[PDB]
């Protein structure tokens, strides 16, 4: 108990981290004048320690607000958290950054003004890059419950540390520079902010001007809408064209947030030649990014020139795109393409976008058809079923046997859809064969997909055309010689059995499961109980204790002791003992 | 009891989310499952309904794709030949539920030693660095180890699939030899057990040094000679990569199937599984990697 | 005359897109690349040629073929992947770049070539895309660039401050910020070159440079893949002053891994290098905390670190080292090599550290 502070000066590693963890135990019980008068001075004399030690007592430090008497007396945690803001380590300076930001609103207006801007203009001022570094996340917090002077004190500190010849805390600098303007007054960010947001976008190292870029949209979204084609709207367009290929690439990734930010008008004229720009990139990774973010773009286009700004010069773009090389461009835009289907409309879908996905569908990348395939339901809304049938189902049909598992998968989980728009008929004239096939697939999560699908359509069309169709097809499936056949005829039993109601189920799935039973192969036999125990509450108690019971009970004694136990699992959960 | 039994159960479902259990927990399923493994012949006969897979190496994720092709571990037999703690990001999840299966399901799953389930390679490898950094000290490691000591080196399919990690040794000769090996050692660095995990087929027509550290390589001859010998008909191994995932060689009397694809994450393999049924038709499964989506120091410790 | 040279250097000026087609310009392609070789055999046989008026058209047409943005990584980045076993790609225009890189390293270390005219062509922000340039994954590209950095290093003494400063901001953004870099073999190599140039009255500049640059490097994972070079240029500034051997090892303990073995390995092997050259005085100050942490990793199970920790035992310089200062290091390394000598899966092991207990005990009887 009191040990532990002696113990905090033991050499051992990893005792004084579980000191340091227990620190909040021991200044509990120290008491808030004697851990301020003692402990925390103690932490400041001694806070060399191994770096994993220092980022343990920082994040412990943080919850010591009120383990210190309060707000009043908050001050005394600020020259220990100040030390740990020094290390060289990243981790631990992250999380000394982040306690004096916590700290910072606990302190009085005039604690802040006397104590907290004073430490952060001693950071800003340290001889090593680290505690610029860490004084460059502060300046957000403690800069609005502060005076003007000192405003304007830590205004003068920030443009200092912008323009610092380290990279390093420019980066810094830059990463926080939406974080410091987001407090600052509006007034002030057109005479002082974007001036060091116009030097840091033009800085020579392009991992400074991607965050510029990151910034950028923080910066037009405190601004007014006519200041931006004056203070930010030539930096953005320098930034468009910037050489380094990860400037276009940020400028791809919150191209959707910065467009909402800037509005329609400034989209129209400044930023849809950029992104006609950013599509057709030399880099393919600014061209997946771009091709990405194009239907966000196509949604949020302003409604009277939406169709005409994606007809003309989106549209042939999206063309290009679809047949390019790379395959990661391609994948990324067969993910939504399907977004703009919605927006265009249906003639224009059929007019412009139906060739575009008979091409996509035959793609020989996985990923494409895959991601064509999921999005498929906005077309069949936009378009009905009619137009889909006469122009999706070959292709729905042909991707129904495909090569890669995923794909199948893909179609299956999305084919009770198809059914329930065609009908039962169209589904029993034209697909049951398909799904059908997709039974005695050879990949099991096919089955699986499969089986799930026949309890779905078998849900939406009732019973009695399921007993008509599907169950005779699959009681016939279990003559099947090899197992994993069977243990699918008994899965889609198991799933058939809920809807199929207690009268279908008795006279039909009953007897065939009971047959089973006695089938050579204990995997087929074991299924088999976990079959009966699932379909057991549905069928009545005079044919259970009739039927299934001395078949359980023969399978109980079956030689494999995993048949036993689960035929003892489904006697028990069933209580028919 | 069948209180292990579900615990066992709930284990198995937490791994199947990637998340390894507790060093108390992965003692104790490695003390269960030493009991059950060491009265484990070292040839151990096999049931016509199988799939024998080949190595994982800790890709959790292709395992898990794996496990999607073939089918649910206690719904499908499976036979794992080796080699599945190293050259993998989550190598311990995986061999724990490898393990975890075999105990909780002995008849539906058999493990068979690796070349790569020994303490000197998994330690020239990533498997100690990982139970390092995931557990913080060696106690896993030491339990994985003394647990692998107790695989069998071989297993029988019917007598008419010999399934094996590496190849066929000179030593070696007929099945009764194999039997005879004592395995509850760590791989001998030379030996008729290290051949047996270290060899590879060729076509040199002759027994010849391997380019690997150690074993032998076993020409065409040597293969048919031991079918014949052995009556067996066809030998099933896994120890070298194969880009295809499944390789047929010397006229059909052995097969390579390799089950991890994208191996190291650089091969870009596509892995195969083979699948034999109660007519021992054999047929392949082949597919590809599952679709995937600062750090600590070093020295934090 | 030069006339020509010039027009043929603003020929080469030209980028060609091999990347996007092989087949595209090809006889463009190969008529670039032989005017190239051509006036690379110019320069290596006639003297007295190189002229002031080329030196910018040289500088900018380096500047334009060889300074533009990297590729993304080819390799894929994180955890899963080992950078010891990243495939080094290539790039598709090397028939060109390569050349260039030749006639660089020529025009540079021509004796017709004078720095004091140069510097001024040559500015802070052609060092400045040149060390940028480092991160390329092609080796050859590397070394190519390595060469040319130390060829500037030599020539330009005014730039020499700046390059040792812009070396330091790459090395800081990768241990602290990215932890990805291809260059850092190179850098080290030439810095390893710039500590053997270095005077005797090391200035604090250098002394802070090796505390905070060459040691933090070690921190990171990719360590592998440069610990030579590294290991290099912290024992050469110990072979050039003795006073920071105790820091440096101070540091190295502190950063002692504990989670991969192959860097404890490494560590190892680089305090074995250092320990060669530690002075019998510099020793007493770091004779306990070095071997506290020896003694800790002979008892590691992993058989590699072990061995190369039993492999001190081979050394007789440390044996006359801590002959005289045994009776403050047995009572340390007794207990846990005599508990390790009990048993050890690896029977090597267990040779080993009979073979070092003998030695131990023959050496001196407590
Ligand atoms: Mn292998
Ligand atoms: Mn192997």
């Amino acid at each position: 108990i009191a040990v532990l502070i002696d113990e905090l000066r033991n050499e051992d590693v990893q005792l004084r981290l579980n000191s340091i963890k227990k620190l909040s135990t021991i200044a509990l019980a120290l008491g808030v004048e004697r851990t301020r008068s003692e402990l925390l001075p103690f932490l400041t004399d001694t806070i060399y320690d191994e770096d994993e030690v220092l980022l343990a007592l920082a994040e412990q430090l943080g919850n010591f607000t009120g383990l210190v008497g309060g707000p009043d007396f908050a001050h005394c945690l600020l020259p220990p958290l100040e030390n740990l803001a020094t290390v060289e380590e990243t981790v631990v300076r992250d999380k000394a950054v982040e306690s004096l930001r916590q700290i910072s609103q606990e302190h009085t207006p005039v604690a802040l003004e006397a104590y907290f801007v004073p430490l952060v203009k001693r950071l800003a001022s340290g001889d090593w890059f680290t505690s610029r570094t860490s004084a460059c996340g502060l300046f957000s917090v403690c800069y609005p419950r502060a005076s003007n002077a000192v405003k304007a004190e830590i205004r003068q500190q920030f443009r200092s540390l912008c323009s610092d010849d380290t990279p390093m805390v420019r980066r810094a600098a830059a990463s926080k520079l939406g974080e410091f303007a987001k407090v600052l007054e509006l007034d002030s960010v057109k005479s002082e902010i974007v001036p060091l947001f116009t030097s840091l976008a033009s800085d020579e190292q392009d991992s400074v001007r991607l965050l510029a870029v990151e910034a950028c949209v923080s910066i037009a979204q405190l601004l007014s809408q006519d200041d931006l084609e004056t203070l930010v709207m030539p930096t953005l367009r320098q930034a468009a064209e910037d050489k380094s290929w990860r400037v276009r690439y940020m400028v791809a990734d919150r191209f959707s947030e910065l467009q909402k930010a800037m509005g329609p008008k400034i989209t129209l004229n400044d930023l849809i030649p950029a992104f006609q720009n950013l599509l057709k990139d030399c880099e393919a990774e600014v061209r997946a990014a771009a091709a990405h973010k194009v239907k966000e773009l196509g949604e949020n286009l302003p409604i009277e020139d939406r169709e005409t700004i994606i007809m003309n010069q989106i549209l042939p773009y999206i063309k290009e795109l679809v047949s390019d090389t790379n395959q990661h461009v391609k994948s990324a835009l067969a993910s939504v393409i399907m977004g703009l289907s919605t927006i265009l409309g249906k003639e224009n879908t059929i007019e412009h976008l139906l060739p575009l996905f008979l091409a996509q569908l035959k793609d020989e990348c996985p990923d494409v058809r895959l991601n064509i395939i999921s999005n498929l339901d906005c077309v069949n809304e936009v378009i009905g079923i009619r137009q889909l049938s006469q122009s999706l189902l070959p292709a729905i049909v042909e991707l129904a046997e495909d090569a890669k598992w995923r794909v199948r998968l893909a179609i299956i989980e999305y084919m009770p859809l198809l059914a329930g728009q065609l009908g039962v008929e169209f589904f029993d004239e034209k697909l049951n064969s398909l799904c059908m096939a997709w039974l005695v697939d050879h990949v099991y999560a096919i089955r699986e997909a499969a089986t799930n699908n026949l309890m779905k359509l078998v849900q939406k069309f009732g019973t009695e055309w399921a007993q008509n169709t599907i169950v005779p097809k699959v009681l016939v499936m279990a003559n099947d010689p090899n197992y994993l056949h069977r243990m699918t005829t008994l899965f889609c039993i198991n799933a058939l059995s809920e809807a199929c109601g207690q009268e279908i189920t008795t006279k039909q799935m009953l007897p065939i499961v009971l047959k089973m039973a006695g089938d050579q192969v204990a995997n087929v036999r074991f299924n088999v109980a976990k079959s009966l125990q699932k379909i057991g509450p549905i069928l009545d108690t005079n044919a259970l204790q009739g039927e299934v019971k001395p078949v359980l009970q023969k399978l109980g004694q079956d030689e494999d002791m995993d048949v036993k136990y689960f035929a003892q699992e489904a006697i028990s959960v069933l209580a028919l003992a | 009891e069948k209180v292990f039994t579900k615990e066992l159960d709930q284990w198995i479902e937490q791994l199947n989310e990637c998340k390894q259990l507790s060093e108390s927990q992965v003692k104790s399923l490695c003390e269960k499952a030493k009991e059950i493994l060491t009265k484990e012949s070292n040839v151990q006969e096999v049931r016509c309904p199988v799939t024998v897979c080949g190595d994982v190496h800790g890709q959790f994720h292709d395992l898990m794709e794996l496990f999607r092709i073939g089918g649910k571990s206690p719904d499908t037999n499976y036979l794992f030949m080796g080699d599945y703690v190293d050259r993998g990001y989550y190598s311990v999840e995986t061999v724990t539920l490898l393990v975890a299966l075999k105990v909780r399901y002995r008849e539906r799953i058999t493990i068979l030693r690796g070349n790569h389930e020994s303490r000197q390679i998994t330690q020239v490898y990533g498997f100690y660095d990982e139970c390092l950094r995931k557990y913080g000290n060696a106690n896993v490691w030491k339990y994985f180890t003394d647990l692998f000591d107790y695989l069998p080196l071989t297993a029988l399919v019917d007598g008419q699939i010999f399934c094996l990690h590496g190849g066929l040794s000179p030593s070696i000769d007929t099945l009764d030899h194999i039997r005879a090996l004592d395995r509850l050692q760590e791989v001998p660095h030379e030996g008729p057990m290290c051949d047996l995990l270290w060899s590879d087929p060729d076509d040199r027509g002759g027994w010849g040094i391997s380019p690997r550290g150690a074993g032998y390589t076993f020409g065409q001859d040597i293969s048919e000679t031991f079918n014949h010998a052995n009556g067996l008909t066809l030998v099933s191994r896994a120890h070298q990569l194969v880009m295809e995932g499944y390789n047929w060689c010397h006229d059909r009397n052995v097969v390579t199937i390799f089950s991890a694809p994208n191996y190291c994450y650089r091969c870009g393999n596509q892995a195969a599984i083979m699948e034999l049924d109660d007519t021992l038709k054999y047929s392949f499964l082949q597919f590809d990697p599952a679709p995937r989506r600062r750090r600590t120091p070093d020295y934090f410790l | 005359q030069e006339k020509l040279f010039i027009q043929k250097l603003r020929q080469c000026c030209v980028l060609f897109d091999f990347v996007s087609d092989p087949l595209s310009d090809l006889k463009w392609k190969e008529v670039k690349r032989a005017a190239l070789s051509e006036m690379v055999e110019y320069i290596t046989h006639n003297r007295n040629v190189i002229t002031e008026p080329i030196y910018p058209e040289v500088v900018h047409m380096f500047a334009v073929n060889m300074f533009r943005t990297l590729p993304p990584s080819s390799n894929p980045t994180g955890a899963e992947f080992d950078p010891e076993e990243d495939e080094p790609t290539l790039e598709a225009a090397w028939p060109h770049l390569q050349l260039v890189y030749e006639f660089f390293l020529r025009f540079l270390e021509s004796p017709d070539f004078q720095p004091n005219i140069a510097k001024k062509y040559i500015d802070q922000k052609f060092v400045l895309q040149l060390l940028e340039l480092f991160d390329s994954e092609d080796p050859r590209e590397r070394d190519f660039l390595k060469t040319t950095l130390h060829r500037i290093y030599g020539k330009f003494l005014g730039l020499r401050a700046y390059i040792r400063k812009q070396i330091n901001n790459i090395f800081y953004r990768f241990i602290y910020e990215t932890e990805h870099h291809n260059g850092i073999a190179e850098l080290l190599e030439i810095l390893g070159s710039i500590i053997n140039g270095f005077a005797l009255p090391l200035k604090e500049e250098h002394k802070i440079f090796l505390l905070k640059v060459l040691l933090p490097l070690h921190k990171v994972k990719s360590l592998s893949v440069y610990h030579p070079q590294l290991a290099y240029c912290v024992v050469q500034f110990l072979e050039k002053d003795s006073t920071l051997t105790e820091p440096v090892v101070m540091a190295l303990l502190k950063y002692w891994p504990k989670t991969h073995s192959p860097k404890e390995v490494m560590f190892l092997n680089e305090l074995e290098e250092i320990l060669d050259v530690i002075e019998p005085s510099e020793f007493v100050k770091i004779m306990e905390p070095l071997f506290r942490q020896l003694a800790k990793c002979v008892s590691s199970p992993h058989f590699q670190v072990a061995e190369r920790a039993l492999y001190y035992w081979n050394n007789e310089y440390i044996m006359s080292l801590i002959s005289d200062n045994a009776a403050k290091i047995l009572p340390i390394m007794f207990p846990s090599l005599y508990r390790n000598s009990k048993t050890h899966w690896n029977k090597t092991i267990h040779g080993l550290i009979y073979n070092a207990l003998k030695l131990f005990m023959e050496m001196n009887q407590k």
